[PDB]
């Protein structure tokens, strides 16, 4: 074998040792460690904020889970927020896109939470975040060096690690855009990403659309796959709005199929077609406004 | 009425004359002016550098497609290109995706066009062009106050107004998406933008409905009224490569679905899983589904049936033959097989042709191309046939319906968006005038007056084609007689910064520091503004403004050759010659390449009228030693009145002594140039002249006689005019 | 404790990397200690500057070892800088000028005046980097699907980011120059360059006001930058850069590095030059032009401004003004910008010239008329060193460098390669790299300033930069020397030289070319292009790959594990394996058992004059033809023929000359072949391929010129599919 076959052979090795941990047991990828070696190229690059953030914010996690306790927390609007919070001893912060929305920048105006922003948009608030932890340690420990050993032990130190689950949203698109939303919040620092069963810009009570659920797996799948890349074990939450949703954009996936509604008096017309037909006999009664049937070219036949 | 309600009614009034203006002629909204002014607030905003872009550009786009001419323009890769092409007299810029995707940023990877950057990146490059063009512009007209009035009507001044048509992809999701990604580009100052009607991040070629495609458009006509901005609009349709749509519910697709055994989806899981089974471990893509066992036994039993069970039996085989490698191109020959299988059983086709199969033919086909499948179904059953169909069946793992690809479904779509848009546009692959006719011919037909646009793909190899030089060299104005009025190479900056980064780097290797002079060489010749880089830039302009921040205190001042023979010279001689047979003309010397970057040059003498009095078409060429020859391929002196006085003869002594011509050759001469070459002998200017007649005439020069004639002093030279 | 004993672990780590080879002769105003306490708790890695900083530096030390250097450019876009690694450059520049000319969707393109925020230049790096890396996951991506042999038989390229970059001046004061440098070593760029100039002090289109600052500025700058990557844990690339060479002015003199190079006046009855302008100005004012108030920006006394006024009316200046202020009405009250700058000129001219301009040195040497003895004093020596001495030996002339100062409070100074020199050498020290800013490219100079800077530091690397916009044809170098030009650098001691923003030139011209090509054209001037790409098999024939779609499937198919859907040649140039199957049967009947391969590039990068070359196994050429296809004014081809070779002499009047010619006119429409300046064996191979009957008429203008016309029907019989008439060729029958 030549010394580039052993290379990979090594790393494809490596690749399957880090996919058989117990870190990622119960876990189904639709990949081989070769497809995510592949990727990789020659040069090196390490995102190691968001590698040991991840390792140690897991097992603090499973930790907590075995023990039943959790933690309790709110989203930081601000640098300073999110460093105060670790100094009054909560563990982990969460990061929203609602929050991130409401706040805007200097090219995104402030508004409702549509996650309408580029998918650039959470990851450069968390960047931030991350900064402002990575900082407040590099000052605490500064002035701790300063210290004696008995002031040492009688002031305490505050744990400053970025301990965050981030709003990645609905994915903001196909594979390709999950896949560098997830890259974004890796390299400032991001060890955790929520992803939602929604359909993107259809957001609103009532009038929820979801997705069918291959689609999000693949979303799901998508972010492992780029987190296995940059070798980061990130914490990847899978969150569904179905309690509340009432709409779904396809009927394609039978785990859905025993949820849909429908009509069992089938004499009616459809709700389109009464939809168009009443908008459209305002029109006709003269209110110009209401011209949203020219919308769609339906039949006469469907109009009677 | 208040004065909070007379402002209100006043901006209704005002909007509404904007909707009612005859820019927006066959345009639908779906909305009222109370809708636009209710979202303006009360603090006003104003994007001039857009709107006034958007106003000049519509009116100079409708001019071009009423005299059936059109802008041919490419995507520059750069600011400096972007000047660069509006200096040479391009009037339209493109911004495609494409170059942006390949690009990249400080924080995006570059990568193929997936559009999966985020919505800023392709206005955030616009910005970059509309700030290079409105400096330029700053720069020129800082240069032309300096300049006097005589100076003014002989230099020229370009036109550096922001005409961008630049790419919003599909909108980057729904009505939120497209509305920020419109106003994104606005508020950089582009006038024109372009939306695509497929889903985003599947880029097997995926559609969307044409209600979600209008509401793209209308969304993005709303944000434009809002901002009080005319702005181009251009909707693309991806219909005629595409294979797959994401929704049956738009009445206005549903004739191009295609329908049919088991469905499509359970017959490619039940495959996958055949060869996870036999133990391509790879293969677990069906563990993203959870299909029943019902349907895996009857998708198994079909597939064992038609013997492509039988195929993964050989294909795993094979795989385990070769050692277990990648499975890829195994799989590939399997799953075409399959689907040729699976289309050909399940009898796919539309429901038109299936009704067909079972009114006149002709009229049917026409009323099933119009109509829903409520409607077509109600046709069919009130007229006795009621043929089986179905599209469920067809559909892909993902959930998309098949449709039917093409020109027709192309037109079905830019139709339907006509209402919505300003200029419509075809994606198109191969470059074809027959099936850009069709399209247009097509919407023509139906919309007159509607404008559109051509893409021309870098990649497509033009040379296999057929077509011959000419025809190439015509097919933009081909394009603009058919009405595609803006025409472009997508990413042409793209490929030509490639290649000259190539060459460059090739060159500096190989000739080190000279490949920098043979730039600055060309530069000269063709008089390129980047030969002084500074005053390209905008130095003059900046150095104003430090006098002007620091009151003229600012310390500017200190304490403590030849590269060719000019252009001058000749003008000199030809003063003389002018004057010896008392012609009024002052006459101007040109020496450009005959087309651009061809080491073919052309020497032309032009009148004060700038008529071409004279030229000479030649190549320098050098042999193995270095030692130059001038080859000739053509010649004029055009008027007759101007021949035989040795007006060429002067031509070529200027030309010997520019480039060092030790002979000349002119390949295929003419009679005249048979009896000037022998007369030149005569003069002294040749030693030698062979001449096989009709093919070459060889000449060799007369060093001694071109050193006499080019002595400062113009005796002999003055004798040469003269005699 | 834990705490103290993980403290001395990181110092001593740092201790050892401060006291390698790396940063000998090195100076840091710090200690190990101090990087720590920096550096926090959280561990952070900037792995792509560290690893490209550590062999980047040991391959520029390697060639300054073998008197080599890397020639290169700034890339425009990260295509170019992509390209170059392609085409075997080791390593890339970056400038502010070309960052500067780009601008971004928040800053206006303009002139390098260095205004951009100072995020700017690591921006324009940062997408480099990422074109680079990619380049590399692409590359390899391809690599992994190619066999052992086919990897063997195409080449990798190094896409390693060796980028030294624009720090300009630093931005500002150390917590300025800390953040440029991180901004740098972030986004993984492993060199930068700081140079000596004051910021926001840059003129363009003049030869004056260039603004120095002090060396102890300039070397915290350099320690500033020093103790950033130390803290980062990269082992970077410091360029120190002097503008001193054509300097005029400094804004301080109190360093003593500066003060021998300080000028002042010896004639001291003169008044002040701040105070002779401001007069200047308000007399122009005061006689009604409004526009030039510039005196208002001072608050100078009735004293000065006497003073200067009874200088100004001596000289007559003054004169020139009332003559100035009347041109301006006569004219009719237009912009003074001209006659003001004439008057200017003039005035400053005058004082010069009265005020006596030299240095302290040149004053003192003037009253001793040993002389050498002195001034090797004067050079080394601070103000009050020089004038102690002086005293001492009874010397004590009027000098006064105060009275010399702008309006701004610039001192003045002698710019020139012995102040550059004395720069360089108080920085060496500092920087791994020295840098002394030239407008002139001239080895000479270039000499005088590395024969000093080694005479003290033999091992100190330097760098060269070369002006995009100097007239190499005004040098009067033959086309010889200037390709010889970057070895010459290379010799002494110069191992990174850079034509700085090459990329924005050529950029230039090419879009120039493409929209001329465009509009004269159409759409043949894409397919002259594309044919282009084709002939030297460009990536770009094939952008879709190039941008790295391959992978990006792969991604696709990993993403969806499969499921996505992907289910729904006409030749263009007579091909090089044509030749080669001739070539067999050739090699065949001769018994060569060598595979001959068929290549066809340009001579040299972007010419019409091609080489036909046929290779062996081994790669060595045993047979080309240097020629050039031209057409005349209908269309119709010739071949130029200025060079061919059938170098091995056992290989010749065998007709592998005759095959190549056969090809070359079939490839090429020849209607005749030109042969300029043949040889004798010219003479005999065309003669004989005319009884062939490859040729139908052959004139020969003995030493000058063969014209070879082709015979269309016999070509024809040869390249009948059957190659029997081919095969009878080969083998003389
Ligand atoms: C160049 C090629 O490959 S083929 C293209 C040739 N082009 C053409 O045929 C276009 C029409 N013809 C022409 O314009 C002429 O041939 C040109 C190009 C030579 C221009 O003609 P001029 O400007 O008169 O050339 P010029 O005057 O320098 O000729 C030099 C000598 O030849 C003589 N000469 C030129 N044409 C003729 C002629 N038809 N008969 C006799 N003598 C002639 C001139 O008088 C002069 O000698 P003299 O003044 O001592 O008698
Ligand atoms: C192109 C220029 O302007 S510069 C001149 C070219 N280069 C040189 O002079 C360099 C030295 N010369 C050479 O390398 C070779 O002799 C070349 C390139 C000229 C010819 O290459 P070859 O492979 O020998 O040519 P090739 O074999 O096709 O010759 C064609 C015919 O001419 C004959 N021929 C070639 N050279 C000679 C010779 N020196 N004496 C007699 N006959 C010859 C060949 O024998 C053959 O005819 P035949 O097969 O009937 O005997």
């Amino acid at each position: 074998h030549t010394p580039f076959e052993q290379d990979f052979e090594k790393d494809v090795a490596a690749t399957q040792r880090y996919f058989d941990s117990s870190r990622f047991a119960g876990i189904i990828r639709l990949y081989t460690a070769r497809q995510v070696v592949e990727q990789r190229g020659t040069i090196p690059v390490d995102h190691i904020v968001a590698r040991e953030a991840a390792g140690a914010f897991y097992e603090r996690l499973r930790e907590l889970f075995a023990a039943r306790k959790s933690i309790t927390t709110f989203g930081p609007y601000s640098p300073g927020q999110a460093v105060s919070m670790k100094r009054m001893g909560i563990e982990a912060i969460y990061l929203g896109g609602w929050a991130t929305s409401a706040k805007g920048s200097s090219t995104e105006d402030p508004g409702p939470d549509l996650a309408s922003y580029p998918l650039s948009q959470v990851p450069d608030d968390a960047a931030v975040l991350v900064r402002a932890l990575l900082t407040a340690d590099r000052n605490q420990h500064y002035l701790r060096l300063q210290m004696s050993e008995r002031q040492r032990a009688a002031t305490p130190a505050y744990d400053f690690r970025p301990f965050i689950i981030a709003d990645a949203d609905t994915g903001h698109g196909g594979d390709p855009h999950v896949r560098n939303l997830i890259r974004r919040f890796v390299e400032v620092g991001v060890p955790g990403y929520h992803i939602e069963d929604q359909r993107p810009g259809t957001k609103k009570q009532g009038g929820k659309v979801l997705v069918p659920s291959d689609e999000q797996i693949k979303r799901l799948n998508a972010a492992r796959f780029q987190l296995d890349i940059m070798r980061v074990p990130g914490i990847i939450v899978a969150r569904t709005d179905a309690e509340a949703a009432n709409l779904i954009d396809s009927r394609a996936d039978e785990r859905d199929q025993p949820f849909l509604l429908g009509a069992t008096k089938l004499d009616v017309p459809s709700y389109k077609s009464c939809f168009l037909a009443m908008v459209r006999r305002f029109y006709e009664l003269g209110v110009k406004e209401l011209n949203g049937h020219l919308l769609y070219a339906l039949g006469d036949s469907e109009y009677a | 009425h208040t004065p909070f309600e007379q402002d209100f009614e006043k901006d209704v009034a005002a909007t509404q004359r904007y909707f009612d203006s005859s820019r927006f002629a066959g345009i639908i909204r779906l909305y009222t002016a109370r809708q636009v002014v209710e979202q303006r607030g009360t603090i006003p905003v104003d994007h001039i550098v857009a709107r006034e872009a958007a106003g000049a550009f519509y009116e100079r786009l409708r001019e071009l497609f009423a005299a059936r001419k059109s802008i041919t323009t490419f995507g520059p890769y750069s600011p400096g290109q972007a000047v660069s092409m509006k200096r040479m007299g391009i009037e339209a810029i493109y911004l495609g995706g494409w170059a942006t995707s390949a690009k990249g940023s400080s924080t995006e990877d570059p990568g193929p066009d997936l559009a999966s950057y985020p919505l800023s990146q392709v206005p955030d490059d616009a910005a970059v062009l509309v700030r290079a063009l409105l400096t330029a512009d700053r720069n020129q007209h800082y240069l032309r106050l300096q300049m006097s009035e005589r100076q003014r009507a002989a230099t020229p001044a370009y036109d550096f107004r922001p005409f961008i048509i630049a790419d919003a992809d599909t909108g980057h999701g729904g009505d939120p998406h497209v509305r920020n990604l419109i106003r994104r580009f606005v508020e950089v100052g582009v006038p024109g933008y372009h939306i695509e009607d497929q889903r985003p991040g599947t880029k097997g070629k995926v559609l969307v409905p044409s209600d979600e495609q209008i509401k793209r458009l209308n969304a993005a006509r709303f944000q434009l009224d809002i901002m009080r901005v005319p702005g181009i609009i251009v909707a693309r349709t991806d219909a005629e490569a595409a294979n797959l749509i994401d929704s049956r519910a738009d009445e206005r697709d549903q004739p191009f679905l295609l329908g049919a055994v088991p469905s499509y989806k359970s017959c490619f899981l039940a495959m996958v899983r055949r060869f996870y089974e036999l133990g391509v471990k790879e293969l677990n893509g069906h563990l993203l589904y959870a299909l029943g066992d019902s349907e895996y036994a009857a998708a198994g039993g079909w597939l064992e049936r038609q013997g492509i069970f039988g195929l993964v039996s050989d294909a795993v085989n094979a795989w385990r033959e070769d050692g277990q490698q990648s499975i890829d191109g195994i799989f590939d020959q399997v799953e075409s097989r399959f689907v040729a299988a699976w289309e050909d059983d399940a009898g796919l086709m539309t429901y038109g042709e299936a009704v067909a199969d079972v009114m006149a033919p002709e009229e049917w086909r026409a009323f099933a191309a119009r109509a829903s499948l409520h409607a077509a179904r109600a046709k069919a059953k009130e007229l006795g046939a009621d043929p089986p169909w179905d599209c469920e069946l067809a559909k892909t793992p993902e959930g998309y319906y098949q449709i039917r690809g093409g020109i027709p479904y192309a037109i079905a779509k830019s139709l339907a968006a006509a209402p919505f848009a300003d200029i419509l546009w075809m994606e198109t692959k191969t470059a074809d005038l027959a099936d850009a006719r069709q399209f247009a011919e097509a919407i023509h037909a139906e919309f007159p007056d509607q404008m559109l646009a051509y893409n021309l793909s870098p990649s497509f190899n033009w040379d296999t084609t057929g077509m011959t030089d000419e025809e190439m060299r015509r097919f933009p104005e081909e394009l603009g007689k058919m009405g595609f009025v803006f025409n472009f190479i997508t990413y042409g900056g793209h490929q030509i910064d490639g290649v000259a980064a190539e060459e460059f780097a090739t060159a500096l290797r190989q000739d080190g520091m000279l490949a920098l002079a043979r730039l600055q060489r060309k530069m000269r010749l063709v008089e390129s503004p980047y030969r002084t880089p500074q005053t390209l830039v905008g130095g003059p302009r900046s150095d104003a403004a430090l006098a002007a921040s620091s009151g003229r205190t600012a310390t500017t001042k200190a304490m403590g050759v030849q590269t060719e023979v000019p252009r001058k010279l000749l003008e000199e001689w030809l003063a003389m010659w002018s004057g010896h047979y008392q012609l009024k003309d002052k006459l101007r010397v040109q020496l450009r390449p005959q087309r651009a970057g061809s080491e073919v040059l052309e020497l032309g003498i032009h009148g004060e009228s700038d008529d071409k009095l004279a030229n000479v078409i030649f190549q320098p060429i050098q042999d193995r030693r270095g030692r130059t020859i001038l080859l000739v391929r053509d010649q004029n002196t055009f008027g007759a009145e101007l021949r035989q006085k040795r007006l060429m003869t002067l031509i070529h002594l200027w030309l010997v002594h520019r480039f060092k011509a030790q002979a000349v050759h002119y390949v295929t001469p003419t009679d005249d140039n048979l009896y000037q070459t022998s007369k030149m002998k005569s003069h002294g200017i040749f030693t030698e002249v062979n001449q096989e007649v009709g093919e070459i005439i060889v000449a060799e020069v007369n060093h001694p006689r071109i050193a006499e004639l080019l002595t400062p002093d113009r005796v002999a030279l003055r004798k040469l005019i003269t005699k």
